[PDB]
């Protein structure tokens, strides 16, 4: 609060970096203007991260495997390479399905080449060969396959588009090789977007010529909502109440099948912009489908985007649109009157990963609260362009912020609620601040649309007023 | 004090035939030598061997899982001299990664014991394509602590010897590795050993011996011999028996001073 | 929908009829799914001996592994150094990786960096990367030492660490005697234990490699204590007090207890106790060196045999009852101190209590899975019990390891219908646990996975998970557990004979049906 | 029937089809059962609001009591003594009773003594029964001292034990100078813990009452520690490791730990450890007395206050975060020793613990029950923790204890929803659990049956139960875990979450139908 004051602490918490990191960080950190249209003019993103600053940022894998293709359960996801990535992201992410796990359904379970030295050496496409072939002998009702390549895959140069092809007409299965080798890109960016072009060039094309499916003039598609703890679910549920009809969403819950019939729908509705906007484009130049960003955190954005919707059809599903805000109405209000009181004034600092710190901005403040610093491990300038105008004024934006800077500026700030990863939570509760996951909802959720809104209440207001925040400093001292 | 060596060079400029037949005549000397190749097509220790089938590190690796479960006596054998061969092997080209096939060989020599006994010499023949870490494995701390770098009077030998030079000297300025010297592989060029004694002083190292171009060396390869095993008595043997013996006495090891390609246009047309 | 004074997370909102509505709308409108009587069948078909013999003819295949990758082992070995910053030269999603797991498994903060190599720097080597990232992390982080592992990118590309190191020191990066000691640790190469064995040996190499002309054997009349890969402070903390109990003088090399359990006072303490360095560079002067779990310390036990001179004991880990007397004998037998009373006592403590639960514990069967020293330590403890091992799974176990344990199998009736799998995963032990139902399983949260199946074929099928292991992320606080030792071994025979019994009671529960058997006394 | 290779116990042997005819024809046959559809009916009804006004109205039977009688507290007390061997003046059936009880929850031998009253002892009072129940005592146990406590029915005809007692030895049955230590304890006033006090207060009357001339309060520069009813043995340890981390010069009156946990070595050791006589007879030169649960120690402390001159510290039981760090305060204030880096990084540590599972926890709703101290200090730690304890019972509580319980819960939001009942016994208990159902009940073994009721309405009114308390019978070796201090709020802290992890796990097991939030990771 002052700019003035948030750009000196700015440099002084710069001042301990080498050169060539500090020039570089400056450029990564900046006090808001809600003016400014056009964030690259303050400040930089999607760049490679400084060595040796503990950035929060993963790979190319946890976004291409861990984030786009690993939630969809009816095909098996091979983690190609070492045992090591599979098993670290092996159900780490709540990306919620309804399966019968290990005979029609796989999102729980980490197949993978696991190499070893002599796999390396001579080469994995063999061992691949055999591994499809045991996939299919073991787990008959798997109706597709993806290779996730890890980073040995990437260097040695096995030839994964081969065998995919080649066992994929052998056994009739869509194979879909993804050379989303950790060391490409920055972070998880890059995994998004390689996912979505594996996902135009293998996948949904497989449809184009066929036309037994039944459209209607209400299809649409959720495009980016992974269902964290059934987000997705909370939010189809409305869009249905509404009239329109949910053929498929991506990826969380979803199928192969429902990808294959995304390019039948009407429109688009884009939730993660930053994971999905590419697929979303290609569908509009090729299919001619339009998209749309909507926020379905909050009542306030929900009602907004239901609205703005809505308004994209005709009168019926505008009527219906205002008889599911009608109905919702006395919910949400129960849920302000009731937490609202307990949250007014809290000031909150979020730190996640390409969406989620802005698009949550509207929820905290339906409670009163004030979002006093926010900002990404991989947003790109698109994403902070949409970020300023929900910002107070003179609030510290932060991108792929290092361990020690978050901290020194929570020193300062001295907020009264956190909002970011696991590998952020520890440290703040022992600083005696109250932390909530804003990636994994701390096991809780669903956050989206109106029942999400009143566990988020419920779980914000549980956290920052636990009794446990008082207990921090022993009596005798 | 056992000495480590390791040779580098042009591709085709000579490099595997050159140190067997320098270790066949450390061994007719009476010092105990190891030769490790360092190359994924195994063709190192051929000459010296040329008696019964070789089996390579990494192939016994795969037909047994894991290197763990490998013995040092399945893939160390014993030829000429009682010189003792062992080949890193690799994938066939184009599939795979040799570069790694190596630091596996070496750490799994490492690891056995295999410098152990006691060996005067152990030589680690490589691939003219450096083209990786992995090739570089023998010039790593506690391995080769002389590298020897073959060239020859043609332009693309005085390059490669530059360039290897180069690589050289993030290892030397970091560890004990040190270049011993440049052996003239004879390509019967017009005033050879003045030149390659030449460009020994602008890299600051010396032309340690000056190896004539006699068809004699691959009459013995076609036999799968070294010249000393294959003509005792021929010229050529003696060429070898010669650099062996300035090998054994040898004291000079610096760290390299690459030139610029224009330094080397420069030499190349005051001769 | 919610009423607001009692609000429904996803369990058990989506129970909700116009949820479940909405759900069989999806999935017969646009999932395309296989008939239920068709995923029965295949289900049924999963359960077999004939797709038993389908999944052990598994060549290429992994399915659910019970191993990690070696750097995660080196990030925790270096976490007991004082204020050490684990460093792993390579890709950064592999850091983010290994932090998140341990994360979940201490709840506590986990410290390490990346020098985050990129695509060009696959292509052009790290070298650059090490030299601003030590310069970097010593700045900001401010740690005493430094210790550098690899991800596996680092490791096909032979990114040499050592010159790496050394010209970030020549150039002035970093100051030339900052201690920087390094490891490579590839991922290809057996697991997260053998990446705890690679550090700890490089560690120990830093230190003491270049001085041992003034070092003489037993000169500080202390034990040094090597731990392994461990992941229960419990474990870290009874070893420290039997031996003070003794009065025997040690040194415990790697201790991230401290780290691994600061308190909530205020402040992030980004490091805590820990192995000195002055320990490390001692440690040589020791009467001898004692490895906690051997089948993962064979580097370790090479160095501190041919370098230190230290005449190693042959011991297995310290669980249950013989294998922790072995110990304190042993320990009894290198420092001269006699075994105290108090732990005379504690030791009969454990026999009183196994002689009061042998009767419920007699004869039960148990799968189990783990690291290769800690499975063979409960396998032991078990045949102590009067249980019957079963099923003994050690993915990352070789094949010295395996007749190891069919030896100490044969060594007791208890050990008759056992067999031990190595190389084999949690989707091959699933197989086992339906065509040879144990009783239990013993092992970590990927075990709820079997648990669940093995319930979908009936209640009379199931067979309950007991957490015992690494990493347990579903239950809290139970890496403050301890197994080794009297005092673990009083814990695991506990939790083992509460878990029997905590089924029986739920299987006698049912009102005159079955709780003609719900005895009030047991 | 019975297959060789796989013997059938109780359960499941009497499901086998014949056993299950045979039952049937008897039930049928000879049994004149009410209809099944009646008992459905019947049992209902029990579940109801109309049946709950029905039971609270109760003014004569108790049905399922949560309490013991006062001699079972004053053996408990006297075993706490070196070389003492408690002595109930009266009927050998309760001591048989007394020695079973305990028995069943330690899995320990219990030694104690009757004087077997007869029925023409009855008539003529119990004074030949002393004198030779004295002698033989002695004689054949070779205790140090007897302390003796009485039946019912002595109570009934006023058996007069300080006359019984010396005139055994006046006519010289023992020896003058013997002790022999005596309390009146009638089983229809107050309850075991009074019987405890009542053990306690003559024992520390008899071993000053009459030397207090000499004494000098502080001159020992010791804190007197006193118990009170205690079955956890790591709650006389934890106030022992507590008080020696401190430096603080202690002495424990009444320290049965020893004798309660002898190892099994190949002999049985009657006696071990306890409170030294010496120690009782230098008891009033201490700095001062505390009383670890003073709801039931309330005679010791005006004996304490009025003989032994010491301003007893008005001190909750040392349960919880808050009333430990009191407690350390406390002692801290008297010794004059500070708190120690050790003990406030312990504090930390459960604080850590508590933000950890906090989420877990939160509004969690409880009935509890058990003896007054243990009881609030279980629903002090409860707030604590933001859980909602909604049924507090305590059957041996007292008008004023109440008070002060609802003063505890009326501070503090988490207390909103909660009623304390006195008077009142588990068969109230278990209406309340129907009619307002809690997520979960804390107490001991005989909250099963209750469980069991609440899952034949149905799975999903079914009410776990918790075990912490006495007596623990269907559970091995939880009279080893703690309650007391920091330690003990870790423990109950670990049974809660995961009591709650595993429930929900429970419920999140359905294949395709509740696992969709079977989360690996919690
Ligand atoms: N002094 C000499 N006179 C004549 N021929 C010679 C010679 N030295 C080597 N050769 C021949 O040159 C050819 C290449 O020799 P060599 O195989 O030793 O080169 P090299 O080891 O550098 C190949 P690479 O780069 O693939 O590792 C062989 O046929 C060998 O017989
Ligand atoms: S996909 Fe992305 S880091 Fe858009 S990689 Fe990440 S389930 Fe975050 S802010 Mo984890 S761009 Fe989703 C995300 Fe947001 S895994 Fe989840 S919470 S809305
Ligand atoms: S960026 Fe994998 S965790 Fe690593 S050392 Fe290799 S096995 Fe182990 Fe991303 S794709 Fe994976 S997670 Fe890293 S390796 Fe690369
Ligand atoms: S011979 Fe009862 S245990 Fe006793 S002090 Fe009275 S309440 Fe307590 Fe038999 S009938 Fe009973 S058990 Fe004894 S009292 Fe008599
Ligand atoms: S260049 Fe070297 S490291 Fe890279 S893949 Fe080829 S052989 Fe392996
Ligand atoms: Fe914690
Ligand atoms: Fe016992
Ligand atoms: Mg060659």
């Amino acid at each position: 609060m002052s700019r003035e004051e948030v750009e000196s602490l700015i440099q002084e918490v710069l001042e301990v970096y080498p050169e060539k990191a500090r020039k570089d960080r400056n450029k990564h950190l900046a006090v808001n203007d809600p003016a400014v249209t056009q964030s690259k003019k303050c400040i930089i993103s999607n760049k490679k991260s400084q060595p040796g600053l503990m950035t929060i940022r993963g790979c190319a894998y946890a976004g291409s495997k861990g984030v786009v293709w690993g939630p969809i359960k009816d095909m098996i996801h091979i983690s190609h390479g070492p045992v090591g990535c599979g098993q670290y992201s092996r159900a780490g992410r709540r990306n919620y399905y309804i399966g019968t796990t290990g005979v029609n359904a796989f999102v729980t379970m980490n197949f993978t080449s696991d190499f070893q030295e002599k796999d390396i050496v001579f080469g994995g496409d063999k061992k691949l060969a055999k591994l499809i072939d045991e996939v299919e002998t073991l787990f008959p009702l798997n109706k597709g396959i993806s290779v996730q390549s890890e980073c040995p895959i990437g260097l040695i140069g096995d030839d994964i588009e081969s065998v995919s092809k080649v066992k994929g007409a052998e056994l009739s299965k869509t194979i879909v090789p993804v050379r989303c080798e950790g060391f490409r890109g920055v972070s998880q960016s890059l995994g998004h977007h390689i996912a979505n072009d594996a996902v135009r060039d293998w996948v949904l094309g497989k449809r184009d010529e066929d036309t037994t499916f039944a459209s209607t003039p209400y299809d649409v598609a959720i495009i980016g909502d992974y269902n964290i703890g059934g987000d997705a679910w909370s939010s189809r549920i409305l869009l249905e109440e509404m009239g329109l009809r949910c053929v498929a969403q991506w990826s969380g819950d979803g199928s192969i099948s429902e990808i294959e019939l995304t390019p039948k729908v009407k429109l688009n509705l884009v939730h993660c912009y930053r994971s999905m906007n590419y697929i979303s484009r290609h569908m509009e130049e090729k299919y001619g489908i339009p998209w749309m960003e909507y926020n379905f955190f909050g009542p306030t954005k929900t009602i907004e985007s239901l609205r703005a919707i809505a308004a994209k059809f005709d009168e019926s599903i505008q009527k219906k649109c205002e008889e599911v805000i009608a109905k919702y109405k006395p919910e949400w209000e129960a849920v302000v009157a009731k937490y609202r009181p307990r949250l007014e004034g809290k000031r909150v600092m979020l730190y996640i990963g390409g969406l989620r710190p802005r698009h949550v901005i509207g929820a905290y403040e339906d409670l009163g609260m004030e979002v006093v610093g926010t900002g990404y491990e991989f947003a790109h300038n698109d994403d902070y362009d949409r970020t300023m105008k929900e910002m107070g004024d003179s609030t510290l934006l932060y991108d792929d912020v290092t361990g020690y800077e978050f901290e020194e500026f929570v020193k300062r700030i001295k907020p009264d609620l956190i909002g970011s990863g696991i590998k952020e939570k520890f440290i703040f509760q022992k600083m005696g601040i109250p932390f909530r996951q804003m990636h994994s909802w701390d096991y809780s959720g669903p956050y989206h649309g109106f029942d999400g809104f009143a566990i988020f209440a419920r779980d914000m207001d549980m956290t920052l007023n636990n009794p446990c925040w008082k207990k921090l400093q022993a009596p005798w001292e | 004090a056992m000495r480590q060596c390791a040779i580098y060079g042009k591709g085709g400029i000579g490099k595997s035939t050159t140190t067997q037949n320098l270790v066949a005549a450390l061994a007719e000397m009476g010092k105990k030598v190891m030769i490790v190749g360092c190359d994924p097509k195994a063709d190192s220790t051929r000459l010296i061997l040329h008696s019964k089938a070789q089996n390579t590190i990494m192939e016994m690796a795969a037909e047994a899982g894991t290197v763990e479960d490998l013995e040092l006596e399945d893939v160390l054998k014993a030829g000429y001299g009682g010189v003792k061969c062992v080949e890193s092997g690799g994938p066939e080209p184009g599939v795979g990664c040799a570069g790694r096939g190596v630091i596996t060989a070496i750490n799994f020599l490492e690891e056995e014991g295999a410098y152990e006994d006691d060996l005067d010499f152990v030589f680690y023949d490589v691939l003219g394509d450096v083209v990786c870490g992995g090739f570089a494995m023998p010039i790593r701390e506690n391995k080769a602590q002389e590298i020897y770098i073959v060239c020859s009077g043609e332009m693309m030998a005085m390059y490669a010897a530059n360039n290897i030079s180069k690589g050289i000297v993030k290892y030397a300025n970091s560890g004990s590795v040190r270049l011993g010297g440049l052996i003239c592989n004879s390509r019967n060029t017009d005033r050879e050993d003045e030149l390659i004694i030449a460009l020994a002083n602008k890299l600051g190292t010396q032309m340690i011996h000056f190896v004539p171009r006699d068809n004699v060396v691959q009459r013995a390869e076609i036999r799968r011999m070294t010249v000393i095993e294959y003509d005792p008595k021929a010229k050529q043997a003696d060429e070898y028996r010669a650099l062996a013996r300035k090998v054994v006495d040898n004291k000079l090891l610096v760290i390299p001073n690459p030139i610029t390609m224009d330094e080397l246009e420069e030499l190349l047309m005051e001769f | 929908s919610q009423q607001v004074d009692k609000i429904k997370a996803s369990y058990p909102l989506f129970l909700d009829q116009d949820y479940k509505d909405m759900l069989a709308k999806k999935r017969d409108g646009f999932e395309e799914k296989y008939p239920q009587d068709k995923i029965d069948e295949v289900f049924q078909w999963t359960t077999t001996k004939e797709y038993q013999e389908l999944n052990f003819q598994r060549e290429a295949l992994t399915v659910n592994p019970a191993k990690a990758c070696q750097p995660l082992g080196a990030v925790l070995c270096a976490l007991g150094f004082e204020k050490t910053m684990p460093y792993v030269h390579g890709s950064q999603g592999c850091v983010a990786y290994f932090r998140s797991y341990f994360n979940r498994h201490f709840r506590e903060p986990v410290s390490c960096v990346s020098d985050s190599m990129t695509e060009d720097a696959a292509v052009f080597g790290g070298q650059q990367n090490m030299k601003d990232g030590l310069q970097n992390c010593k700045a900001t982080y401010k740690p005493d030492m430094i210790a550098v592992s690899t991800t596996c990118m680092a490791e096909v590309i032979g990114d040499d660490l050592n010159a790496f190191i050394n010209n970030s020191k020549k150039e002035g990066f970093i100051p030339d005697e900052f201690p920087v000691p390094f490891a490579h640790t590839p991922s290809f190469v057996g697991s997260h234990v053998t990446g705890w064995d690679n550090m700890f040996e490089g560690i120990a190499r830093y230190f003491t490699l270049k001085s041992m002309d003034d070092k003489v054997v037993g000169s500080n009349k202390k034990i040094n204590i090597v731990p392994g890969f461990e992941t229960y402070l419990g474990n870290f903390r009874v070893i420290k007090r039997m031996l003070s109990e003794m009065g025997v003088g040690y040194s415990l090399l790697s201790d991230p207890e401290e780290v691994l359990d600061t308190p909530a006072d205020g402040q992030f303490r980004m490091y805590a106790g820990g192995t000195t360095q002055e320990e490390m560079k001692d440690a040589p002067n020791a009467l001898n060196t004692v490895l906690l779990q051997p089948w993962h310390l064979e580097k370790t036990k090479k160095f501190v045999e041919g370098t230190w001179k230290h005449e190693v004991p042959k011991l297995n880990i310290p669980m249950g009852l013989d294998w922790t007397d072995e110990f304190l004998m042993k320990v009894s037998e290198i420092s001269g101190q006699p075994i105290p009373a108090s732990l005379t006592k504690e030791r009969g403590r454990l026999v009183d209590m196994m002689t009061d639960s042998h009767t419920w514990l007699h004869g039960k069967r148990f799968a189990l899975w783990g690291d290769p020293d800690f499975v063979m330590g409960l396998v032991k403890f078990l045949l102590e019990l009067g249980c019957e091992p079963v099923h003994i799974l050690c993915h990352n176990g070789n094949k010295r390891w395996k007749k190891a344990v069919d030896a100490i199998l044969a060594a007791s009736p208890y050990g008759k219908n056992a067999t031990v799998y190595i190389g084999k995963d949690l989707w091959h032990l699933r197989s086992l646990v339906f065509t040879d139902k144990p009783d239990f399983m013993i092992g970590n949260s990927y075990g709820k996975f079997i648990q669940r199946d093995t319930l979908h074929k009936g209640k009379e099928f199931e067979v309950p998970l007991i957490r015992i292991g690494f990493p347990i992320f579903d239950r809290h606080h139970l890496h403050r557990s301890t197994t080794l030792g009297y005092e673990g071994a009083m814990q695991i025979l506990t939790t083992l004979v509460n878990s029997i019994l905590e089924r029986l009671d739920e299987e006698t529960r049912g009102m005159q049906a079955t709780d003609y058997n719900h005895d009030l006394v047991r």
